């Protein structure tokens, strides 16, 4: 492969193209969610915009955040996530999630889950944070219990990677 | 002796000066001597508070303004950013572009802060000299000044507290510092108080300059109930870093914190015989019209005003706006009780004399941050709103 | 006096011989140090202090400082604690001196280091932890 | 009463107000911390330092008048500017700089430790650190320029905050002093930040190279670094009340020496390899063997002094200490064959080391000459310093089979059949993507915290682009617009261009690919 | 190039440093490195202040305390010498003995008041942006502040230029440099006043600030007829330097001065909404206090507790004081005729508050000097002296 | 009024004190110098710089910083 | 130009041609210049100031002006008059820059020196007589 320019290049002017036919509130919520689940995380679901997503993220949050102002009422953008839901029962609903959770593993893809669908504009930013802050407690009191407990070998396992090379 | 090697100086060694001197080239190798040349100078000429600052933060392109690219190397459990856009509800094409009018790098912030410091104690050492407390109020000083000026300081404390999480979260540099700087002269607010009733407790026998009373006034009195409410709401109910400077400094702290430190403690330290603290709310004033200077450019010029994302940023402030400036004078409301408590006074202390006052600290609120973002407010509506707490 | 010095131990071999015992296995784990370590920043002020006080009765009192020359600053290692008293240096100095005027060119500091009144003190000692 | 009164001349001590700071904390539901930790232990505890508003920024002007004062005036009419040793002056870009972005994520770091304290006293402890490391930022940044103004190449010096990102030796910056402080528990930055960064790695990196400065006739560094580390002893003071807090409760104990022993690799993988090679490579005349350094500031007097003292209560000795160690003899010399192939990438001006540095490399490292010194003396009989060789040494490492890695985790280059310092290739596919780690102690944290990892390296960014093209692009170049800042000799003369790159023909690969 | 020659420092250049270092011993030549040792101290151990100042005046031994010999090399007209005895009554054993207790050589001196300087500037800024001028009282801010306290300038300039003498005639450098700090801390305040006048011009439209009123009250209204005629006489009617320090700040200044600064204008500030002034007397009666230590120590402790000539000089100053302390009554007298064109406050400007301030300024006085020199006073009778210029 | 001001940012510079300077002498028949002199002609003159007591301190001070910095530091 | 040089006229001769010129009749007398020279205190600012300002703009308007290097200090000698705005080493400095702070490392003054505002200008001018 050869990339292109960082900071200019097709990809990007090609996604700012897609952002500017947003229309609504619950469009670019849409678009938003399918952009998180698709290109971040390491449960992503492809890396072929992998050195220009971030950047994209950004000015897919920048639309959706403007249609939100000139859309949505003042309280939905305190209160109401722009899915609809209450911004209040998504906390407590995904929170009760994680600490559901029997292990590391379903933990982490609860929390990484929760960023990818609620990470703002969607969730206000004061409800995200909070959220955020409980999810990434959980998940660091469960990772951190025997963390050299399980061998390299072993964790490689759990993990599902392909190796492909050991020195 | 010693067991390590004495290590010669390249600057003064013979030997090696003699060879730097031959290993430095007779030339320059580039013509380009400001640091950072690049900066965008906001001013008529780049200013050195801005070369030291601007781009610190090593910001990538995702970040608006960032000159840098990729991910972060490392981030939270989860995956949260070492620095995101996820941090405040507010949108900017640069983060960069705030600029502190005082232009306050942090030398020349404790600099100035220094003076202030050595100063205070060559006036308390003479004003202890001069015996000029005896000519106070004791009433004023006992029952008022020492009680709520001192519950006062709380106000102050949670103000400084509420920066925490701004100086963690915020995407600049020039921001950093202002939170920062506006953050430590917030507890210097805190401390100052606690130091004159210090102070005066070493030139009044009986006066306790213990902080249980004062304590108990903050947390229990009516008085500083709404107070109290609206401060532990922008320390710890939100973590919006903007949310948290501009509910701070440029709605509560601009309508209460002014009223209750100039139109109430200073000024009627005036009407009350106090000599000492018009010395001490003299700094926390100055302090405030240098905070405000910086966070009016944050909110005003920047964000209010920002091509792209101004009136986006409007709509926040705006619902911001309503929502602490209904707890600011609710926060009034408790607090204009406190006359009940005072010395009347004619144009001071009386209803013309709240009025007049209430009037002006909305009305300068109006100018200062209410014209800027398009929020609309009655001021004769909020001089009523606070003065159905005032007692005749 | 000799184990605190900069250059004590395995910092007196060199080449071969220092890897030997750099790479020894005994050497693999940290192993305990009742030391500290205080580095003062080089001024008119610092060079008084550490002619008078810590090599006078600094070291009467703890023999077992050593202060080594770095060019910029001055490199002081001793066992138990260093204590420098700020009131003595101001009578020193001739010149107002607070024990945070002390802080002023009061460097590195390898130890748990406080402040007792107006004398400075990095002590080897756990507090908190020890007593 | 209004007649009689105490005239004595008194004021109010700063001790006299900081007895009260405790009690300026009032408990309400919400008053507590913001960020996610582990450690919810009690830490109420007294900062041993009196300090402030008005007292702190006492000292710190104090301070600053006499720093200003030797430079502004004193130095400066000596002509101190351009009395640096070339080699030494073009290490301060990187090593100012490079601090400068730990001392700017310390501010940030330092707020969580005052956002997660409870403790009056230690918010207003911690808010002091906040305000010092703002002050150590506008001091590095001011080494930089007084050097843009004095020394005889501002390129680098003048431009370090933009033109850093070209290279990939300011990647692993960005985690060493940088992430690994700010993202992560907000209250282990009492490990991370002050038990190991503050306590450890400061001393060699903040005042141990105030000597070497000094040695390769740099005056400017020791004015302003020895006056940072004045502000460090009460940024550790801060650190140890909470890891005493944290030692004396055995829920929050079992989460000790994981953060330590994770902190420590994590700020030792970068700073041993890395300054190192900056201070034995980057100047002419050398104070010590780096080793030596090393086990005097790090393994003896921090490993004793705090790991070995708080062993007694449950901290335990780091279990990578002897991979670090091998790292301390090693590693920097690897990283020696990275920094100098890549040159084109850095912000300054490197030189490969004379008959006289070969000797003493060798004399301190039996080994050095037959591994290192062969390469480096191959290198310029093939043109590394002639603009018109049409030679990088990059390319020449590829021809040879010896690829460089970039840690996933840490972003340290790595060339396995080259390296002698603790390291193995371990190359796994994830999802689609391919990873490349080098150590047991960085894979651990990616098998577990992929989510925390995702960081691009060079090669993913500038993956089949031309070499001039990427610095072209970054602004790595001087005032004309087509001569490097970088440069593979410190002479003033046959300095390299964008063509001369051009005419290499250095294209970026994929390193992973061959997996 | 250049004409000249470009000089080589020896302290960098590889040539000459080498040179220079083979000539430096390797050993220092005297174990004495304290600058001049031979200076008695004063307090536990030698200050850098006496290192500085002491026997810089190059007094031969037929100045009391001088280190000399031999007559000057050249001397006035007539024969008057350089500095000599005749030119002040008092007598010691040693002039060099006067120690400032604030231990002020020049570098303190400034640095102290440049902090003054710095913040004074910030606190202008602040307090004109903070608006708080529109609840002074606009009669005693017209008609009593602008007229009058202009007016007083000129009592403190008078006190700057009576040093002009002074600071040529003393014959020791502590004293020396006390006078001329007490000098430039008058012309100071003078300015200061002036300055405070400016800043309200800037604020309030149709103040005046100019000086032609103050100075036309200053020398016609019979309000400061006694103080000018004092300070004329301070400042020009006599030459005993002595005398001069005693009178100005010791009798005059400490009695007339401290109330007209502080008994009026700055307390009376405090009863009248006025949240400026005070910032301004508390700069002022800072330099007063400092002003005093230094006085003194110089006629208290070395004069009027001379070994030899205590009673001696205990005996001018009786004198002195008699008359000067004359002068200030009367000039009291005249200046509490101010307080039948104030508003009637009470506790402050009937005549229980007047008498109480002049027992509060001349109880102080008894203490500070009168009882130190053995000087009898009857504060009762002193006040009623005053009260008889008041107006019921 | 109690309610309208200009709250413009302003202070009061040294030579805007300076100008007044001139006015703070009276005339009387002592004022006179007390030193014998052979030279008894106007000398009513401005000095070219326009120094108060606060920016003389300010300045000074400025310098003593540098050069005490030189000394004891560097 | 040359006769504003340090060394110049009788300065560059040694040993009996100093001497002969020195003790010359017609030089036991003081001759009129018209010259002026300000000595300029070496520090970051006033190297800033000589780099930029009297040897860029200050000569351009007035040509005859000569700096020389004495080491700790700058010679600067000039016709007529030498003007410094402390304004204009603001902008260069990118710091508060008044006309007091630029006399921090402004020495010797031969001639008639003043401040015009924020200028500092050391003039041949006989102000007061001319
Ligand atoms: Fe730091
Ligand atoms: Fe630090």
């Amino acid at each position: 492969a050869k990339r292109e320019p960082i900071h200019d290049n097709s990809i990007r002017t090609e996604w700012e193209a897609k952002i500017a036919k947003l229309t609504s509130v619950d469009q670019a919520t849409k678009f938003i969610q399918d952009f998180r689940l698709a290109y971040t995380s390491p449960f992503r679901k492809s890396y072929d915009i992998d050195v220009d997503y971030q950047y994209i993220e950004r000015k897919i949050e920048e639309k959706l955040s403007v249609l939100k102002t000139e859309k949505l009422p003042v309280a939905d953008l305190i209160t109401k996530a722009t899915t609809g839901e209450d911004a209040a029962a998504v906390e407590a609903t995904w929170i009760a999630k994680i600490k559901a959770a029997k292990s590391k593993y379903e933990a982490e893809r609860i929390h990484i889950e929760f960023r990818q669908l609620y990470k703002p504009p969607v969730l206000p930013v004061n409800v995200f944070l909070r959220t955020d802050a409980a999810l990434g407690t959980v998940l660091m009191e469960i990772r951190n219990t025997d963390y050299y407990g399980t061998p390299l070998e072993g964790l490689r396992k759990e993990r599902g990677v392909k190796v492909l090379h050991l020195q | 002796p010693q067991s390590s090697q004495v290590t010669k100086r390249g600057l003064t060694d013979p030997e090696r000066a003699a060879i730097i001197a031959a290993a430095v080239p007779d030339h320059a190798l580039d013509t380009q001597r400001k640091y950072h040349y690049f900066i965008q100078p906001r001013w008529k000429r780049l200013s050195e508070y801005e070369q030291l600052s601007c781009y610190a933060q090593p910001n990538p392109d995702w970040i608006a303004g960032g000159l840098d690219w990729g991910d972060w190397t490392q981030k939270f459990h989860g995956g949260r950013p070492s620095w995101g856009n996820e941090s405040t509800e507010l949108r900017t094409t640069d983060w960069y572009r705030h600029r502190d009018p005082a232009r306050r790098w942090h030398h020349p912030y404790v600099k100035d802060k220094s003076e202030e410091a050595r100063y205070t104690q060559r006036f308390l050492a003479a004003y202890s000299s001069e015996g000029s407390i005896r000519t106070i109020d004791p009433y004023w000083r006992d029952e008022i000044l020492n009680k709520y000026f001192g519950a006062l300081l709380y106000s102050e404390y949670g103000l400084f507290n509420a920066h925490s999480s701004v100086g963690r979260d915020c995407l600049s540099d020039t921001i950093r510092q202002t939170a920062v700087f506006a953050a430590l002269d917030k507890v210097d607010n805190a401390q100052m108080i606690q130091m004159e009733r210090l102070f005066i407790a070493k030139l009044v026998p009986g006066f306790d300059a213990s902080t249980d009373v004062p304590k108990k006034i903050w947390t229990t009195d009516p008085i500083y109930s709404g107070a109290r409410a609206t401060v532990q709401e922008i320390w710890q109910g939100v973590q919006d870093w903007n949310e948290i400077l501009w509910a701070g400094h440029a709605v509560y702290d601009a309508t209460f914190g002014q009223f209750a430190r100039r139109e109430f403690f200073q000024r009627l330290a005036t009407v009350y015989g106090d000599t000492l603290t018009p010395f001490f709310t003299a700094q926390s004033q100055t302090y405030f019209q240098t905070t405000r200077g910086a966070i009016d450019d944050l909110f005003v010029y920047c964000l209010a005003n920002d091509s792209e994302f101004g009136a986006h940023n409007r709509t926040f402030l705006n619902a911001w706006t309503e929502h602490y400036l209904a707890s600011s004078v609710a926060a009034l409301k408790d607090f204009v009780g406190l006359y009940a408590k005072v010395e009347k006074v004619a144009g001071a202390t009386d209803r013309a004399g709240v009025s007049e006052a209430l009037q002006r600290v909305f009305g300068d609120w109006k100018i200062d941050y209410a014209d800027k973002i398009g929020f609309r407010v009655d001021v004769d509506q909020k001089v009523d709103a606070v003065l159905a707490g005032y007692k005749n | 006096s000799a184990h605190n010095a900069y250059n004590a131990g395995i910092m007196q071999k060199t080449g071969k011989a220092f890897a030997d015992e750099f790479f020894a296995e005994e050497n693999q784990v940290v192993h305990e140090s009742n030391a500290v370590v205080l580095v003062l920043m080089k001024s008119d002020e610092i060079d008084a202090i550490i002619e008078d006080i810590v090599l006078k009765g600094g070291k009467a009192k703890n023999p077992s400082i050593v202060v080594e020359d770095k060019a910029g600053f001055w490199w002081i290692k001793a066992d138990g604690a260093i204590e420098i008293d700020a009131a003595e240096a101001g009578e020193l100095l001739g010149k107002p001196f607070s024990v945070y005027d002390l802080l002023i060119n009061v460097a590195s500091a390898v130890g748990r280091a406080y402040t007792l009144g107006t004398k400075f003190t990095i002590t080897s000692e756990l507090m908190g932890l020890d007593r | 009463d209004a007649l009689k009164v105490n005239r004595a001349p008194v004021g109010v001590e700063p001790q006299e107000v900081h007895k009260w700071l405790q009690s300026f904390n009032w408990d309400f539901k919400e008053n507590r911390t913001k960020y996610p930790t582990k450690y919810h232990m009690a830490n109420e505890t007294k900062e041993q330092f009196k300090v402030i508003a008005k007292e702190y920024a006492r000292m710190e002007a104090a301070k600053d008048e006499r720093q200003f004062g030797t430079l502004l005036d004193g130095l400066t009419r000596l002509g101190a500017g351009n009395k640096v040793h070339p080699r030494w002056g073009e290490t301060m870009k990187v090593i100012s700089n490079f601090l400068e972005v730990g001392e700017y994520n310390a501010i940030a770091a330092s707020a969580m430790l005052w956002d997660s304290a409870t403790a009056a006293e230690q918010k207003n402890g911690y808010l002091a650190q906040v305000l010092d490391e703002i002050r150590h930022t506008h001091q590095c940044a001011f080494i930089n320029h007084y050097y843009s103004k004095h020394y005889h190449d501002p390129a680098g010096h003048n431009d370090a905050r933009r033109t850093r990102a070209i290279g990939p030796l300011w990647k692993g910056m960005k985690r060493v002093f940088a992430d690994g402080f700010i993202s992560g528990d907000a209250v282990e930055c009492s490990v991370n930040l002050q038990l190991v960064g503050e306590a450890c790695f400061t001393n060699p990196l903040i005042v141990a190279v105030t000597e070497w400065a000094s040695a390769n006739g740099d005056e400017i560094t020791p004015t302003v670094f020895l006056s940072v580390e004045t502000d460090e002893l009460r940024h550790m003071a801060n650190g140890y009340q909470t890891v005493v807090s944290i030692a004396n409760d055995p829920a929050s104990a079992k989460f000790l020496n994981t953060d330590l022993n994770n902190a420590f690799w994590t700020q030792q993988k970068y700073f041993t390899p890395v300054l190192g090679y900056l201070f034995e490579y980057g100047s002419k005349f050398k104070v010590e063997p780096w080793v030596k350094t090393w086990n005097r500031w790090v393994y003896e007097d921090w490993g004793g002094i705090w790991i070995g003292r708080l062993g007694k209560y449950g901290v335990e000795s780091p279990a990578s200490l002897r991979d670090a160690k091998r790292d301390a003899y090693w590693a920097h010399h690897d990283l020696a064959l990275a920094a100098y192939a890549m040159w084109p990438l850095g912000f300054a001006r490197l030189a490969l080391p004379d008959e006289e540095d070969q000797a003493w490399f060798e004399a301190n490292y039996p080994g050095w000459a037959d591994h290192y010194g062969k390469i480096f003396n191959e290198w310029k009989k093939l043109g590394y310093e002639d603009p018109k060789s049409g030679f990088i040494p990059y390319q020449w490492l590829l021809a040879n089979g010896h690829d460089v890695y970039i840690d996933r985790v840490s972003q340290v280059p790595f060339i396995p059949s080259l390296a002698k310092g603790t390291g193995s290739l371990r190359v796994h596919e994830f999802n689609g993507k391919k990873h490349s780690l080098t150590d047991d102690w960085g894979e651990r944290q990616w098998l577990i915290e992929p989510e925390r990892y995702e960081c691009h390296n060079v090669f993913e960014q500038y993956e089949g682009r031309e070499l001039s093209e990427v610095i072209a692009e970054g602004h790595g170049v001087r005032s004309d617009g087509k001569t490097l800042i970088a440069q593979p000799h410190t002479r003033g003369d046959n300095l390299w261009t964008l063509e001369d790159i051009k005419r290499a023909g250095c294209v970026f690969p994929d390193p992973l690919a061959k997996f």
